[PDB]
């Protein structure tokens, strides 16, 4: 079984020893099984399926971020809110428009 | 015996004494207004059976006599260190203190803990009230010290969060309508409520109805109780445990 | 007593209503007040009292007087014509009587001038001037425990603490007085086994024994042979 | 003056020190649940930077705008300040050093720019007329990343569209509970860590879709995470100098309270002698 | 009296009596403090405080010679009602100095609606 | 006494007189009983506002100082009371 | 008077007292929080105020016996000079204890040099 690690700027989601979960990549939905290979990738929003060594299935929502794979180890780097280049610049402007103010 | 202004004795015997010529002292007031006071108050208080015996040639034999005194007095702007309060206190055996900030703030009766005290204490307090007394001092005391963090919010805090309601209920338990005098039968079943938790829920606004429901109650239900409390004063397990089956009942079943 | 060759104890039950007696009479004979209303003859009455109880060649006689300080102020004639004559002072403590430590005297408000080593001798003088620092720095401690937890005290400071409720704790003791209450038997304890307690608790032995082994018992070889079953 | 009014004033300031004294606990209190609030920010930044150095040290070291070192035109600087007073001269001493080296800059001609975490820099800064384009408050003691999107988004365009070589962070350090330092570290370009492993040779990432496009997301998310951790520990600091602050505040009421008394308690005693005076040199 | 005055009355006056000591009670140390520092439950209770304590002021048929405007009159159950209302109605939509030495409940109100 | 006779009082106040506010009468604390049926109406009409906003100035000045704090309508009223002063 | 000493005496003079009385009123919020909560010009006033505390000092031709230090005579033209300067902030840069017992402002900029 692998150690996998879900983590967020502000606070640590999840952690602990798992046999599979899925994923839904960049490219599409992806299943990490043990001892896998590795991997770097973006993830989209949603659910994304865990279930933890002792077979305790478990569905955990994303607004995001970033998966990446090496053979002991996994990890997810989540994001907090929906990430978004309109979103951004919406935050972006909010910010220069108060700087005038 | 209640002396409504020992104040104005002193006042009226401070003029007298000016008009007799008499030669004037401390605030005009003659050397001895407190052998005065003293004198006067020293009265009260309860002699043994064989004064009793003496003094009435024998025709009573088992009794003890006494003369308990309640003197008043008034201070200015709440300063206790003028003449005739200072040699009061220290003729009394205590004092209980009245704040015109607490009756502002609505604690009536604005009796002021930790600076009013009674040194006689425990030995005349009945064996319920001396059993029960115990833990509202300690309570109101802890209050005092954790006021200061309840303007300022108590978020940060927990245990004393839980010290803090506790401390307040019991404040908002004491006060009192002017012509209702309670039983210690009534003091005592309130005063156990309050102690053992079954207060613990209840909502501030809510304390008072529930004190007034919960009297009813008892005198509706449960008299027996009551009768024997007001005879006896006295503390048992069988008592606790009626007193547990009232409260039960009460949290139970009724709306206050 | 003192004429017979013994040495005496006199115990005044309060000093202030001798002064304020002495105030009454000079007021009701017409004599003009002084200082803060006081009679003119204060001091010099205060004098006559004092000046008698004194250690003779044939006795002595030695005074516990009960003081009342008027609205607080250490300034006024009555406390400061009082401390020109005491030797001694002894403090007792609501709080201190909350711990269930008794007598309930304060170890930090409480002074003799008595304690120089001219006097009283190099010995008793440290061990006295390290309990007081080892109480001081432990209610300093106290105060940061209160504020931040035991997490921030190093081994020295922890080393101090343990002391500091060592101490405390070897500060009480049964009276045969008290008897009716704790029912233990009441303890005489001499000067040279208080001097050695303290000095063994101060110097780090006595470590290995735990704290309430100190409390209510006596000597300090009391207290070790309390905590053999404790 | 007059000994009902300073009995008065006496009152008033014995309420104050209590207060004071229930601040500083509540203070302590509130930097432990910051500091704890710190150490989860830890695993975050320090995961993404073990992959940033994995892609950016590795053989496969692409010429990233955010990544390389060019020659100093203008400077920019985030920094971090409190929305609440009472926290003594942190602010005060970030903002000196701050005005240090922005002086040290503009002299060679670089024109600073700044972007603004809490009110009373915004508020000090607007009284010094430095050039604020980005700006975000009242953060309070609840900050979040999502939060400070805003201005770091703003910063990071005029990054990689040329108009700024180099942009620091302005913070405090929580080194201690007993103390703290104000600081200014440059967050772009990338610092030169050390950061070296050669294991990557084992465990070499499938880059879907792309490798430069996964690493340009992962140094944008660097960035905000930098800024995340420096916000957070300046909170921590803020209230750790709250503390030590109310701490004088209540030692200063007490000493001050000793010399009313004495005024007073002369006061009194003077007023008793004249009092008496008059009436027995009144009499006859 | 509550016997006397009657129970609305009586709470009505001694609620805004209860309000002020608190509002002594927090006015020393929001000067430490400001209103900064100071929780949303003594925000709440300042509010309706200082509000109150302008209702209290009115304009005297003997004061227009120091004032300029009419003298007013109120009633004990119309000031009773306004009192409560800021008791219970907590009419904090309007103005600090809508309360101030307009009389009755409906001069406050349309003193509010002016400005 | 003299307090108690007189139709009015102008106190003068040295905190003020060394503040640079010369003449230095306190407006919260004096008072004129004949109030302004002493005056020419034209001044009449001007006056009774400054006395209010004088009074209200210094009380509001001490409260925002310490504070250190600001709202829009008692920062208008603050710089117009220190101006009037 | 201004009639009597001229414009620049009697301006110097009350400059000198504003600040002064100023500073008195800051003590008490310095006394009980410190100076880091006090606003960015009262800080200023405060150092001026020092400075100008300071800069009244003198050397006294009777007081080597005790100082033994020279002593100093300060000419009209010079000390109103000096201080008006201070006001200004045009000598805001020498520290506090350059200007205790100096005669004039050379004398301060001088010993200002010897730290």
């Amino acid at each position: 079984t692998y150690h996998l690690d879900v983590v967020s700027a502000e606070q640590q989601m999840f952690s602990g020893l798992v046999e599979k979960i899925q994923v839904t990549g960049s490219e599409g939905e992806l299943g990490i099984y043990p001892g896998h290979a590795p991997l770097l990738t973006a993830i989209k929003p949603g659910m994304i399926r865990i279930v933890k060594q002792h077979g305790h299935e478990e569905f955990i929502y994303l607004s995001g971020g970033i998966l990446e794979v090496q053979p002991g180890n996994v990890t997810v780097l989540a994001d907090t809110a929906i990430r978004g280049q309109d979103l951004d610049e919406a935050r972006a402007m909010e910010a220069k428009r108060k700087a005038e103010e | 015996i209640i002396y409504d202004d020992l104040s104005k004795q002193a006042v009226a015997y401070r003029q007298i004494s000016l008009l007799l010529r008499r030669p004037p002292g401390r605030e005009a007031f003659p050397g001895d207004v407190f052998y005065l006071h003293s004198r006067l108050l020293e009265r009260a208080a309860r002699v043994n059976a064989e004064y009793v015996e003496a003094f009435t040639k024998g025709e009573v034999k088992g009794k003890t006599g006494s003369l308990t005194a309640l003197p008043i007095i008034e201070t200015q702007a709440g300063d206790v260190s003028a003449f005739v309060p200072t040699n009061v206190i220290s003729i009394t055996d205590g004092q209980i203190f009245l704040e015109t900030n607490l009756f502002n703030a609505g604690i009536r009766p604005a009796v002021n803990p930790g600076i009013s005290v009674s040194r006689v204490g425990g030995a005349a307090q009945t064996k319920i009230m001396k059993k029960l007394s115990g833990g509202i001092r300690t309570a109101l005391a802890q209050y005092r010290e954790l006021a200061a963090f309840s303007q300022f919010a108590s978020d940060l805090d927990d245990a004393t969060r839980k010290q803090l309601d506790h401390g307040q209920k019991v404040t908002e338990l004491l006060k009192q309508k002017q012509y209702a005098p309670m039983s210690v039968a009534q003091q005592s079943l309130v005063l156990f409520a309050a102690e053992r938790g079954y207060l613990a829920d209840v909502e501030l606004s809510k304390i008072g109805s529930f004190e007034a429901a919960l009297l009813a109650y008892v005198d509706r239900d449960h008299a027996p109780l009551m009768q024997e409390i007001n005879q006896t004063g006295g503390y048992n397990d069988e008592i606790e445990g009626k007193l547990k089956g009232i409260l039960d009942s009460f949290k139970a079943t009724q709306s206050w | 007593f003192r004429d017979e060759g013994r040495d005496v104890l006199l115990f005044v039950d309060n000093i202030y209503r001798y002064t304020l007696a002495g105030t009454e009479v000079s007021a009701l004979l017409g004599r003009m007040p002084s200082a803060v209303g006081y009679q003119p003859t204060l001091a010099e009455e205060m004098g006559v009292l004092q000046e008698r109880i004194t250690s003779t060649k044939t006795g002595s006689i030695t005074s516990v007087q009960a003081v009342y300080v008027p609205a607080d102020d250490l300034t006024d004639p009555s406390p400061a014509t009082t401390f020109a004559h005491l030797d001694a002072t002894v403090v007792l403590s609501r709080q201190i009587a909350s711990l269930g430590i008794y007598p309930a005297v304060d170890p930090l408000d409480s002074t003799s001038r008595q304690l120089d080593p001219l006097v009283v001798g190099q010995e008793h003088y440290d061990t006295a001037r390290g309990v007081q620092s080892i109480l001081q720095r432990y209610q300093e401690l106290k105060d940061i425990i209160a504020i931040l937890g035991m997490d921030e005290l190093s081994e020295e400071d922890k080393l101090v603490v343990a002391r500091a409720r060592k101490i405390q704790r070897f500060l009480s003791q049964p009276f045969f007085v008290a008897e009716v209450f704790t029912g233990s038997p009441g303890k005489y304890v001499s000067l040279k086994d208080t001097i050695r307690g303290f000095k063994g608790i101060m110097e780090g032995e006595y470590d290995h024994l735990p704290e309430q082994a100190f409390y209510m018992v006596g000597s300090i070889e009391e207290a070790v042979e309390k905590a053999k079953k404790l | 003056a007059g000994a009902k009014d300073i009995r008065s004033k006496i009152a008033s300031v014995q309420n104050t020190q209590k207060i004071t004294k229930a601040m500083e606990m509540v203070a302590a209190s509130k930097m432990r649940k910051s500091q704890d609030r710190m150490a989860a920010s830890r695993p975050y930044a320090e995961t993404m930077r073990k992959v940033i150095g994995h892609l950016a040290h590795g053989n496969l070291e692409y010429k990233h705008p955010y990544l390389e070192d060019r020659d100093v035109k203008r400077v920019g600087y985030l920094v971090v300040s409190t929305d609440r007073g009472l926290a003594g001269g942190l602010n005060i001493n970030l903002f000196k050093k701050l005005l240090a080296e922005m002086k040290t800059w503009t002299d060679k001609g670089v024109q600073a720019d700044l972007a603004m975490i809490g009110s009373k820099g915004v508020s000090f800064f607007n009284s010094v007329g430095g050039n604020v384009v980005a700006q975000v408050t009242g953060m309070g003691d609840n900050p979040s990343l999502s939060e400070l999107i805003g201005p770091v988004k703003v910063m990071l365009q005029a990054y990689d569209e040329g108009r700024l070589d180099k942009l620091y962070i302005v913070s405090n350090k929580f080194i201690n509970t007993m103390s703290q330092v104000p600081t200014i570290s440059q967050l772009l370009p990338l610092p030169a860590s050390d950061d070296d492993d050669l294991k990557h040779k084992s465990w070499d990432y499938l880059y879907e879709p792309d490798p430069k496009a996964l690493l340009d997301t992962l140094l944008r998310r660097y960035v905000e995470s930098q800024v995340y951790q420096g916000v957070v520990e300046n909170l921590a600091s803020e209230q750790a100098a709250r503390m030590v602050a109310m701490k004088a505040a209540t030692d200063n009421g007490g000493s001050l309270i000793k010399e009313l008394q004495l005024v007073y308690n002369k006061a009194r005693q003077a007023s008793i002698t004249q009092e008496l005076t008059e009436i027995v040199s009144g009499a006859a």
